[PDB]
Parts: structure tokens; C-alpha cells; sequence
């Protein structure tokens, strides 16, 4: 006999302060006893498990649906944590094209994988008695079993330390290890290229692990986490959306989900008003109709869903460009790709929850995205195409009160274009009307006044209904717009109305901060300066407003 | 060459901290600095048994096209158990030149407890998710790490002692992996005195903090006021009465009475001018009731004031500062906003270290993923502080300005 080269054990401890497992063992059928009785035997012909006397006092609860099922959930609850096996689903679009991908399949290395000696005593179990007239045979696992916690994890690192020499020495191949199988990928020669997989077989059989000679049941194009892998392209699963008299809320969600996941790859993918109509429902089974905006969504969606769509593998010799454009209502679509016409991948963007807002904060935040989703998947920033002016963006962020900061772009022309739709003056404007405004209102009754008296002798007072302090300020700042000329200058006290414009927005949810950003549009000059109230600024007429 | 037992404070478990995305060069550089620390056993592979983890990144410090390694151990930091201490050198901050040194490799001749190490652990990521990571551990005193300096203080001292015995009139500090050394010689005898004190150490950035002060509210002076300037003027010192006591506005704002344009002159009267200079009086004198508390924070809030220049103010208390300053430095920077912002943090972090030995929780005008998308791009220090983002435009930017 050969021998073989042992692997090495990982040392397993509990959670602190936890004991090993005590299940009772559930009553089985005669013929359930007798087939565990026989795959138990065979198992421990072959050594996965060991049988223990009675001092062991720890125990899982066994199954058969004949196939053993050993129920973990117990030891798991009470075993340590383990680095996770994954930190991510790797992503198509970053796979790097080869020649060659082979497929092995390593499961029968996974009972070959030995345990910690001292934790075999908390994977106990019992195997009933015929009639329960005799001791149940009692059995401890020596390898990893399959369903406990940390059976993955240490699979996935006593594998990688085994193929670490071999991928070392090799480094024209690429091996990847992924649950029971091992993807070995490369552009040699077919010859050559499985001559280095007969390789890779004979250095995991010093370890004693067989890969099967028997032709692969894997082979292109690979079906994996909703995605086809092809020799030279990539998509997704295909994705049909289906037709519905009546839409239900698990159907929205089947139809958000199907389009979410259709949009790396489908450009120009759209979930606002589908994903609108789940607002606040928390109700599976509730029917809820669907709106016109919906149905034209739905039937953009389903002419953009028409016919397939591929993305291309990376190839880290060119640049890495990405293209963002805007879609309205918050919605933002972008295409990464290498060379034009072949996209690496696709996605979109939706502006957060926010009571104010305009189209550049926007752009920005889309931009980060794309730029952390790239370093993810690529390991760099790609070079962007907006369709922002550089005129523009440099206006905003030099005069912007926050710092701010996108990569290396280009500007590109393709409508719409993300532009500033107002700025305001930084000193006051000569021969301008001067607007002092004021509003107030009652905090009970919700009556309040809202108005604006000029250095002309120009002055208004509206009341007004069901309003607060705030929105009378607001409303006030309006008046002023409305009654001006194409040249203004406000002067007002509301350290809220200041707040609220020196963020610049060019949308926002309340209707009259729309309508103040409508009258600032149509402005040539616009100098809004604040002074405190109640400290007796003349013009600044509290006592106007809240008669 | 004795390792001193460390452990956590009670009932805390170690870190467990998610890695960040890093660029491929960063990966390949933090790939041969680990190689190279592990064949100098600073470090070692570990297992899937280890959970805990700490997030990893790659910078280059000041005149270096060397990588370097950057750990951020702020959760261990604050979960590591408290060390004990050394009160703060206050004349630090008095002397005429400060000189900051990495001392931060000999750390790593010190080993690191048995069962600590495991809490150390760090994460080399893998593009595209296709691995796990490389998982290494410490087995010696970690660059970062607040226990780093408290163990090797002793050493620390046993080394210094001859220079310290031989120069009384020279302040030393420490502070994680940097020496503080203050004096009040010449820039050439400081820098030949910087070269003695790094040959005295190896066979075992010039700061000014006297060209540094607090900076007072001022006021306007002006022959012709308009009204918009009366306005300006009347909120300037309303915002500034919070801080100070006696501060009177309602003459200058009697100027006001009547709607005006903004642009129209205003003169001023007797009583204006008397309260004027009243104010002024009162701004040339310190705030009342200004103390250091060692067992509270410290906030800093930075505002831009365009064109490259940034305000900040450092205080426990609001209207309570402890510290003001102007960072308008330009360091190929004139570009990039969020470069501009991490150098400022850097440097108040600095001269926060020296002034109370600890680093303050900023107040940042940017929004959160832009800054956590690209600081780590202009980081060159050891440490690195708390901060909260600010989203609302605060309106006392321009009187700061
Ligand atoms: C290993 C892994 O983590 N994943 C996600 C994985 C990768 C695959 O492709 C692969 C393996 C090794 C080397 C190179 C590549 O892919 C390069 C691009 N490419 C893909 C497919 C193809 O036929 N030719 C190519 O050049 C594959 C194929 C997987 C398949 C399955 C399944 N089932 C799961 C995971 C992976």
C-alpha cells in the first residue's frame, strides 16, 4: 500500500459556557432500524463513524428518508462559529475567459476530511433497538458530517491547503473550488490542459482522494445561481415574465424579483412602479390593481425582455468603462462593458428615501455604487461616461457646501442631460426690489398669514388654513417669487427655508418647495439673505403676520 | 522576550469586522508585505476556527512610493481592555518645534500573548468573491493596536532613558505607533537633534505648534454700511452673544427699521458705533467658563469654505471651544474635495493628539458613502478617528469665515 499523507485535524471547541447535545432519540419502524442498522455498518466498514460505549452521555436524533439523515440543528445551535466559506457570490461578468474549464468532483473527498478527536464524543447518535429489548447501538462520527455547522468551512480550507503546492507551481492554470467541485480552467493546449488535470488527479490521490475517471455529468453550458456560463459569454437564466389577468402580491414580488435579477444584464430595466404598489402592504396573499404607470413599465419591461442579451467575459488587458443615464422619477441605468456594443454587465440605481433632492446628488451616489460594485468585481475603478457637463460639475462642486467627488469621467451627450436649474446670486443685486417675508401661524386653531412688504411699498398678506409655522415661511418666500421681478432679492428669518434651499434641490415631496423651485427656475437673479427675528430688524414684520 | 497576559473587557466577545472591497494593487501589495511578515513570523495563517476578524487596507506615507500595511483595529481598540496611566505632557503643545517618528517596527520584536492572537486575525480579500480570503494572525505587538504601546512602555523607557537623561529641556511623547518630540532649537539643530535621536534608536514631519492660536470672533470695519451689511453684521453677533454674555445688538439693529435695499448705505449712529465697539470689546476677551474634561469626547466639526480653505472647531461642550483653526493648505489637492477633507482630519487629528493625547469624533460635511468610498485613497496616518456625517447645511458656516 501506498501511503497516504494525513490531514491535518482543525482544532473545534464549543460556544463558551454550552454543553454538547442531549436529544432524545425519536421511536423507529422496524424496517427504518434494520436499513440504518445496514448503512451504519457499511459506513463504519469504511470509517466514517466508530462505535462508543455507554459513557458517552451526548446524543443526536438519526433519520432515514433507505438514506441516514443525522438532524445537527442541536450541536450546531451549540458549536463555535467558523469563518464563513464565502464572503460574496462571485459574479459572472468577473470570470476571465479560458480555453479550457474541467470540472472534478471531489465529494467523496468530504468523509475522507478527518475530526477533531476530542469534539467526535458530541456527535454521538443511537441507533433504536428492534422492539426497543436491547441497547441501541451508539455510533460517533470520525470525519466531517455532512449538516454539521462547520463541515464546510473546514472542508473548503483542508482542500485549499492541499492544492496551494499544486496551484503554486502551476500558475498557468486557475483552480477554483466551489462545495464538492473543483473548476480547473486555462488556455494551454487541450493535450496539455489534460495532461495538468491527470496531474492535479495524482496529487490529490497522495492524499488518498479519488476523483471519478467516470465523464462529468457537468458540462456547458453551466447552470449556476441563475445563470447560464457559456465558453465565450454569460446571461442569466431565462427570465419570462408572466401574463396575469390579476396580479396578487406574491406575484409582484415574483415579477420585482424577475426583473431586479434580469437587470445585470437586460439594460433599461424599470421596478419603480411595480415595486410602489408593495408600499406598506405586508400582506402575501392581498390582490392590489395595477396602475397605467405600472402597465407601461410592464410593457417596457416586456419589450426590453424580448429576446436574449449576453455579457461578455472580462479581459483585464483593456479599460473598463462604464455609462450611467437617467430615467426619471429617481431612476438611474448603466452599462459596463470593455468594448462598445459588448457589455460586461448592466444595472440601475434608485435614489434613497429623501424629502428633498435634485438630479447631481443623484449621479454621485450612482457613481459610488458602480465604482464599489466594480472594485468588487474587478479589482478596479472603471472610467465613467455621464451625461453631465464638465462646466456643470464643476459649478456644482465648487460651490457646493459638502465635499464631494467622482472618479475620472467623461461627459457624453445623450438626454437627458443632468443640469443646475437655478443658482443663487452670493451678494445682493443693485436696482433689485428688496422682499422682506414673514409668516406665522397658530399653533392650535392652524390658522396662519404669510407675506412679504418691499422697499417699494410693495406688501401682501395672504391667511391662510391648516398650516404651521414652516410652511407659512415657505409660503411666504413664494409669495415673494411670484410678485417679483426677473431680479430679486428675499430677506427672511426662517432658518428652515434656508435650510431647506441651500441644499439645493431640484425636487422635493412637499408641492410648495416644488413650486418655490418652479418660480426660482424662471428667476435671472435670485440673493436669499436671513436675519434673526424678533430682534427688532425693521422690514422683518412679525407683528404683519401673526394678527 | 516574556509575553504579559492581555485580554477583553468582560462580557465582550473579539471583533468581527466585514473586510471592505480593495483595488487589485492593494491586494497584490498587501500579498508581498504578508509574505514577507510571515517569513519573519510576525504573522501567521490560521484556520477556519478563528471567526474574528479586522479590516485590512494598503496606503504610502509622506515621500515613499513603498506600500504599506494599515490595519484598523478601532473595534479591537475599543474592546481590548483598558491599559494603565501617564498623565499628558501639557507643555508639548508650549514648545516652539514638535518632530513626529514611526517607531512602529519595534513592536514587532516584542511577541504577542498565546491566547490574544486569535483576536488579531485579518482578511486579505480576493477579487470577485472567488476565495474566502487569506486569513493571517499576529504572533507580536500589532501596528495599531492601543496595547501595542502600553506593553512596550518599559522598553520604551529603558531606551530613551540616555537621551532623556542626556536632554532635559526636550519633551517626549508617545502616542500608538508615533514619537512626539518637542524643543525650541533651530530647524537645522532640530533636524540633526530628529538624525541623533534615529541613530540612538536604531542600534537598539516638522509641526509648529507655537506658529499655531486660538482664533477670536472679529468684526467688519467700514467707513459705509449697507444694509445688507447691518444684516450680516446684526446675525454675526446674535449667533456670537451664545458665546458670549454681553453682546448687544438692538442699536444697530434700530438702523434697520424700515424696509430698506439691500444695497442702500446706511450711517451709522453714536449709539450703533458705541455698541459696535462695545462688541468688539467684549470679543477681544477669552469665552467664560472654558475647561478640558479628560472623561468626555471630543468633537470636531470641519465646514468647507471654498476655494481650498476649511474652518474647524474642537469643543466638549457646544459654545465651549477648546480649539479653532483654518486648514488652507494646498498639497496637490486643488482638485479632489474629499482629499482636501481627509488631509484636514488628519491634521486636527494630530494637533489634537498633542494638545489632549486622544483623537476627537468629527462632524463631516459629506455624505456617508462618498467618504467611505474614497478616504481610504488619502489616508497616510497610523491611527484613525471616529466620525458622523452631517447632511444639513448648518448656517454658521460664513461666520467662520
Ligand atoms: C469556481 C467559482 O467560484 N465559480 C463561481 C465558478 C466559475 C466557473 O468558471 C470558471 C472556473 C474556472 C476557471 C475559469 C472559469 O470561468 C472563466 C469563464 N468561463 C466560464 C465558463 C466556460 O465554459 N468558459 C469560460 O472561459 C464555472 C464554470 C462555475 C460553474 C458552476 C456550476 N455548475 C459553479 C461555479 C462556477
Amino acid at each position: 500500500m501506498v501511503p497516504i499523507s494525513p490531514i491535518e485535524t482543525v482544532p473545534v471547541k464549543l460556544k463558551p459556557g454550552m454543553d454538547g447535545p442531549k436529544v432524545k432519540q425519536w421511536p423507529l419502524t422496524e424496517e427504518k432500524i434494520k436499513a440504518l442498522v445496514e448503512i451504519c455498518t457499511e459506513m463504519e466498514k469504511e470509517g466514517k463513524i466508530s462505535k462508543i460505549g455507554p459513557e458517552n452521555p451526548y446524543n443526536t436524533p438519526v433519520f432515514a428518508i433507505w438514506r441516514k439523515l443525522v438532524d445537527f440543528r442541536e450541536l450546531n445551535k451549540r458549536t463555535q462559529d467558523f469563518w464563513e466559506v464565502q464572503l460574496g457570490i462571485p459574479h459572472p461578468a468577473g470570470l476571465k475567459k479560458k480555453k479550457s474549464v474541467t470540472v472534478l468532483d471531489v465529494g467523496d473527498a468530504y468523509f475522507s476530511v478527518p475530526l477533531d478527536e476530542d469534539f467526535r464524543k458530541y456527535t454521538a447518535f443511537t441507533i433504536p433497538s428492534i422492539n426497543n429489548e436491547t441497547p441501541g447501538i451508539r455510533y460517533q462520527y470520525n470525519v466531517l458530517p455532512q449538516g454539521w455547522k462547520g463541515s464546510p468551512a473546514i472542508f473548503q480550507s483542508s482542500m485549499t491547503k492541499i492544492l496551494e503546492p499544486f496551484a503554486a507551481q502551476n500558475p498557468d492554470i486557475v483552480i477554483c473550488q466551489y462545495m464538492d467541485d473543483l473548476y480547473v480552467g486555462s488556455d494551454l493546449e487541450i493535450g496539455q490542459h489534460r495532461t495538468k488535470i491527470e496531474e492535479l488527479r495524482q496529487h490529490l490521490l497522495r492524499w488518498g482522494l479519488t476523483t471519478p475517471d467516470k465523464k462529468h455529468q457537468k458540462e456547458p453550458p453551466f447552470l449556476w445561481m441563475g445563470y447560464e456560463l457559456h465558453p465565450d459569454k454569460w446571461t442569466v437564466q431565462p427570465i419570462v415574465l408572466p401574463e396575469k389577468d390579476s396580479w396578487t402580491v406574491n406575484d409582484i414580488q415574483k415579477l420585482v424579483g424577475k426583473l431586479n435579477w434580469a437587470s445585470q444584464i437586460y439594460p433599461g430595466i424599470k421596478v419603480r412602479q411595480l415595486s410602489k404598489l408593495l408600499r406598506g402592504t405586508k400582506a402575501l396573499t392581498e390582490v392590489i390593481p395595477l396602475t397605467e404607470e405600472a402597465e407601461l413599465e410592464l410593457a417596457e419591461n416586456r419589450e426590453i425582455l424580448k429576446e436574449p442579451v449576453h455579457g461578455v467575459y472580462y479581459d483585464p488587458s483593456k479599460d473598463l468603462i462604464a455609462e450611467i443615464q437617467k430615467q426619471g422619477q429617481g431612476q438611474w441605468t448603466y452599462q459596463i462593458y470593455q468594448e462598445p456594443f459588448k457589455n460586461l454587465k448592466t444595472g440601475k440605481y434608485a435614489r434613497m428615501r429623501g424629502a428633498h433632492t435634485n438630479d447631481v446628488k443623484q449621479l454621485t451616489e450612482a457613481v459610488q455604487k458602480i465604482t464599489t460594485e466594480s472594485i468588487v468585481i474587478w479589482g478596479k475603478t472603471p472610467k465613467f461616461k455621464l451625461p453631465i457637463q464638465k462646466e456643470t460639475w464643476e459649478t456644482w462642486w465648487t460651490e457646493y457646501w459638502q465635499a464631494t467627488w467622482i472618479p475620472e469621467w467623461e461627459f457624453v451627450n445623450t438626454p437627458p442631460l443632468v443640469k443646475l436649474w437655478y443658482q443663487l446670486e452670493k451678494e445682493p443685486i443693485v436696482g433689485a426690489e428688496t422682499f422682506y417675508v414673514d409668516g406665522a401661524a397658530n399653533r392650535e386653531t392652524k390658522l396662519g398669514k404669510a407675506g412679504y412688504v418691499t422697499n417699494k411699498g410693495r406688501q401682501k398678506v395672504v391667511p391662510l388654513t391648516n398650516t404651521t409655522n414652516q410652511k407659512t415661511e415657505l409660503q411666504a418666500i413664494y409669495l415673494a417669487l411670484q410678485d417679483s421681478g426677473l431680479e430679486v432679492n428675499i430677506v427672511t428669518d426662517s432658518q428652515y427655508a434656508l435650510g431647506i434651499i441651500q441644499a439645493q434641490p431640484d425636487k422635493s415631496e412637499s408641492e410648495l418647495v416644488n413650486q418655490i423651485i418652479e418660480q426660482l427656475i424662471k428667476k435671472e437673479k435670485v440673493y436669499l439673505a436671513w436675519v434673526p427675528a424678533h430682534k427688532g430688524i425693521g422690514g422683518n414684520e412679525q407683528v404683519d403676520k401673526l394678527v | 522576550i516574556e509575553t504579559v497576559p492581555v485580554k477583553l473587557k468582560p462580557g465582550m466577545d473579539g471583533p468581527k469586522v466585514k473586510q471592505w472591497p480593495l483595488t487589485e494593487e492593494k491586494i497584490k501589495a498587501l500579498v508581498e508585505i504578508c509574505t514577507e511578515m510571515e517569513k519573519e513570523g510576525k504573522i501567521s495563517k490560521i484556520g477556519p476556527e478563528n471567526p474574528y476578524n479586522t479590516p485590512v487596507f494598503a496606503i504610502k506615507k509622506k515621500d515613499s512610493t513603498k506600500w504599506r500595511k494599515l490595519v484598523d483595529f478601532r473595534e479591537l481598540n475599543k474592546r481590548t481592555q483598558d491599559f494603565w496611566g501617564i498623565p499628558h505632557p501639557a507643555g508639548l503643545k508650549k514648545k516652539k518645534s514638535v518632530t513626529v517618528l514611526d517607531v512602529g517596527d519595534a513592536y514587532f520584536s516584542v511577541p504577542l500573548d498565546e491566547d490574544f492572537r486569535k483576536y488579531t486575525a485579518f482578511t486579505i480579500p480576493s477579487i470577485n468573491n472567488e476565495t474566502p480570503g487569506i486569513r493571517y494572525q499576529y504572533n507580536v505587538l500589532p501596528q495599531g493596536w492601543k496595547g501595542s504601546p502600553a506593553i512596550f512602555q518599559s522598553s520604551m523607557t529603558k531606551i530613551l532613558e540616555p537621551f532623556k537623561k542626556q536632554n532635559p529641556d526636550i519633551v517626549i511623547y508617545q502616542y500608538m505607533d508615533d514619537l512626539y518630540v518637542g524643543s525650541d532649537l533651530e530647524i537645522g539643530q532640530h533636524r540633526t537633534k530628529i538624525e541623533e535621536l534615529r541613530q540612538h534608536l536604531l542600534r537598539w514631519y516638522e509641526l509648529h505648534p507655537d506658529k499655531w492660536t486660538v482664533q477670536p470672533i472679529v468684526l467688519p470695519e467700514k467707513d459705509s454700511w449697507t444694509v445688507n451689511d447691518i444684516q450680516k453684521l446684526v446675525g454675526k453677533l446674535n449667533w456670537a452673544s451664545q458665546i458670549y454674555p454681553g453682546i448687544k445688538v438692538r442699536q444697530l439693529s434700530k438702523l434697520l427699521r424700515g424696509t430698506k435695499a439691500l444695497t442702500e448705505v446706511i450711517p451709522l449712529t453714536e449709539e450703533a458705533e458705541l455698541e459696535l465697539a462695545e462688541n468688539r470689546e467684549i470679543l477681544k476677551e477669552p469665552v467664560h467658563g472654558v475647561y478640558y474634561d479628560p472623561s468626555k469626547d471630543l468633537i470636531a466639526e470641519i465646514q468647507k469654505q471654498g476655494q481650498g480653505q476649511w474652518t474647524y472647531q474642537i469643543y466638549q461642550e457646544p459654545f465651549k471651544n477648546l480649539k479653532t483653526g483654518k486648514y488652507a493648505r494646498m498639497r496637490g489637492a486643488h482638485t479632489n474635495d474629499v482629499k482636501q477633507l481627509t488631509e484636514a482630519v488628519q491634521k486636527i487629528t494630530t494637533e489634537s493628539i498633542v494638545i489632549w493625547g486622544k483623537t476627537p469624533k468629527f462632524k463631516l460635511p459629506i455624505q456617508k458613502e462618498t467618504w467611505e468610498t474614497w478616504w481610504t485613497e488619502y489616508w497616510q496616518a497610523t491611527w484613525i478617528p471616529e466620525w458622523e456625517f452631517v447632511n444639513t447645511p448648518p448656517l454658521v458656516k460664513l461666520w467662520y469665515q
